[PDB]
């Protein structure tokens, strides 16, 4: 939920930064400087991904030969879709005798 | 819930004749047909080897014995500690009989189990003291005979083991 | 979402069984009404 | 039909509160303190689907065959005493 | 008196039924 | 015949969170949940010379739950690349019956292990993890215990490389085995 949106933004971020990284990188050592020892930094970024790598080498791997995450869960998709028909079952009850009550008048 | 049973010993014209006789009046009663759920009665002991049923049997042990898990629990149990316990020896015999509820109360008649014994007479009560009605029908349904009195009606609540157990407890009767 | 789901269907299931009582004393009202006169 | 059927397959899927390997229901093991002569035959599983759509269906015509008699005695016997009735909840 | 007692029934029953199609259409609204 | 082949693994009590959610992803149950419960060890054996354990446990949480005791005997020594647990025997009773038979057929309360751990559940497989608590007689690792328990009869040890399989699909986690 909170967590894995999380750390897939920080993810997200982190690969937009290594790409910014390694444009400004490239604009910088092709023409004209200390500033262009910065850029080595981006090569420590791309590190980070290897991190990340790390990360995902080491991360949960539940059983790395199938699909975790048993049941869609679904069943209360289910109910709620019969509360929604049974509610406009009413509704439609509802305009049957509210029509029978206006031809009453 | 725990009735009373008893096991009046008649003679004269034999035990499958009396057996007959109990089982027709029964039906003239108008006992209905319920199955037959025949309730063993084996001795190896101061243990036991209770083997009645009341869809599950036990032994009841001591202080009217827990035996409280299932028939094939007690069997494995039994089965592993062979030799561990104290009661294999003595005399394994087998009551039977049949099981008619004639309208909410249910009689089973518990025959003889090594062939010398008696057929118990055992009702079932519905709630249970309450011995108004269980009097009226034993006196409508035997003669002097069925005395009863188990460790009942003293205020632990409806035991059934524990009168079963004083039932087999005729095994020295003969 | 199964959390937020069952907390909607609850609502929902409430609302409607609040219908079904209001619903309910109408339908007395109206029949005790009704019954009181044979054409 | 379809909420029967689902709450079927769910009930097929409550815990059994395993502690040594009993993976079942409390219904299995209930019989071993509490003696279930026909209870626990009775609690153990039974037949649905068809049959119990079918017996609601005649509730429903048994209502409409009640509605039917209400609606006969109220334009019949008019001039008789007004029979009144009421539906429960 | 009877045909005055059945209009005002109808009518209280008519805006009950109104405004449980308000909180009906607010709920399914969601 | 129900035999048993439960392996027997622990994981380090700090990784809990990584482990749970492992296990709820891959299978733990249908909304799992917890237990609590205190056990107790019953020896009485002069010849045998075996005290034959009995898991009286209460489970304080729910209401009227049977006392499952356990029995455990007769470790086989199959060496089928699998654990290859003793002989396992379940029984479920009533209130005051392991007391009362303790009584009766006279046992010693060896020792006593209250645990308390989360509940899982797979298609025919089993698997738990706890932690003891060594606490008083009214109320001594601290370290919780993955084991994969499968009680069944003898059969054909069909089911024994697929726990041994199922198992080494959460290598991650541990490498359970049997013991000495």
């Amino acid at each position: 939920n909170e967590r894995l949106r999380a750390l897939e933004d920080i993810e997200r971020e982190i690969g937009a930064i290594l790409q910014n990284a390694g444009t400004a990188i490239l604009e910088l050592s092709k023409e004209k400087r200390l500033l262009d020892r910065q850029a080595a930094a981006f090569t420590t970024s791309v590190q980070h991904v290897e991190a990340e790598l790390s990360a995902q080498i080491r991360y949960l791997t539940q059983v790395a030969t199938g699909q975790p995450h048993e049941g869609s869960s679904y069943s209360s998709r289910k109910d709620c879709q019969m509360a929604l028909k049974r509610v406009d079952y009413a509704r439609l009850k509802i305009s049957d005798v509210a029509r029978t009550c206006e031809q009453m008048l | 819930v725990t009735c009373v049973s008893q096991m009046p010993v008649a003679e004269g014209k034999s035990l499958q004749q009396t057996v007959e006789l109990l089982t027709k009046k029964l039906e003239m009663l108008g006992a209905e047909k319920q199955g037959t759920f025949c309730v063993d009665c084996e001795t190896y002991h101061g243990k036991l080897m209770y083997v009645m049923h009341y869809p599950l049997s036990c032994f009841a042990l001591f202080e009217n014995g827990p035996c409280l898990i299932a028939d094939t629990n007690f069997d494995v149990l039994m089965v592993k500690l062979k030799g561990f316990f104290q009661s294999a020896k003595a005399s394994k015999i087998e009551t039977r009989g049949t099981r008619y509820q004639y309208c909410d109360f249910l009689v089973k008649v518990g025959t003889v189990t090594m062939g010398p014994s008696a057929r118990g007479i055992s009702v079932e009560v519905e709630y249970g003291d309450c011995w108004s009605l269980l009097l009226e029908f034993l006196q409508s349904f035997l003669g002097s005979h069925a005395p009863g009195a188990p460790t009942v009606f003293g205020n632990a609540v409806y035991g059934p083991a524990d009168t079963m157990i004083q039932y087999m407890e005729l095994f020295n009767k003969i | 979402r199964n959390q937020q789901l069952r907390a909607l269907q609850e609502e929902c299931d409430r609302k409607l069984i609040t219908l079904r009582d209001e619903v309910s004393i109408d339908l007395y009202e109206l029949e005790e009404e009704y019954y009181s006169s044979s054409s | 039909n379809l909420h029967l059927l689902i709450r079927e397959f769910h009930k097929q899927t409550v815990m059994p509160h395993p502690a040594s390997a009993p993976f079942g229901h409390k219904r299995m093991r209930l019989s071993g303190p509490q003696a279930f002569d026909k209870n626990e035959i009775n609690s153990i599983q039974s037949t649905e689907g068809l049959l119990e759509k079918i017996i609601k269906q005649a509730k429903h015509i048994f209502l409409r065959s009640r509605t039917a008699a209400t609606i006969d005695s109220l334009a019949s016997r008019i001039e008789d005493p007004q029979i009144q009735a009421h539906w429960s909840n | 008196s009877e045909l005055q007692r059945k209009d005002a029934l109808v009518q209280k029953h008519l805006t009950k039924l109104r405004h449980w199609q308000q909180v009906l259409e607010d709920i399914n609204v969601q | 015949n129900m035999m048993e082949y439960l392996l027997q693994g622990s994981v380090l009590d700090h990784s809990l969170e990584s482990l749970i959610h492992r296990l709820r992803g891959l299978c733990d149950n249908m909304e799992p949940e917890t237990f609590l419960d205190h056990e107790m060890v019953f020896l009485l054996k002069g010849q045998q010379a075996s005290p034959f354990v009995l898991r009286a446990r209460r489970s304080m949480d729910r209401a009227g739950a049977p006392w499952h005791l356990r029995y455990l005997g007769q470790p086989e020594m199959g060496d089928k690349n699998r654990h290859a647990l003793v002989r396992n025997c379940v029984d479920i009773a009533t209130s005051e019956n392991l007391t009362d038979f303790l009584m009766e057929m006279g046992f010693r309360m060896d020792h006593e292990f209250v645990a308390k751990g989360h509940l899982f559940r797979k298609g025919i497989m089993k698997v738990v993890v706890y932690k003891i608590f060594r606490i008083l007689v009214p109320g001594l690792s601290l370290s919780y215990l993955v084991e994969l328990s499968v009680v069944a009869p003898a059969g054909q040890d069909m089911v024994s490389d697929d726990m041994r399989n199922f198992a080494e699909q959460l290598k991650p986690l541990v490498h359970l085995e049997k013991i000495d």
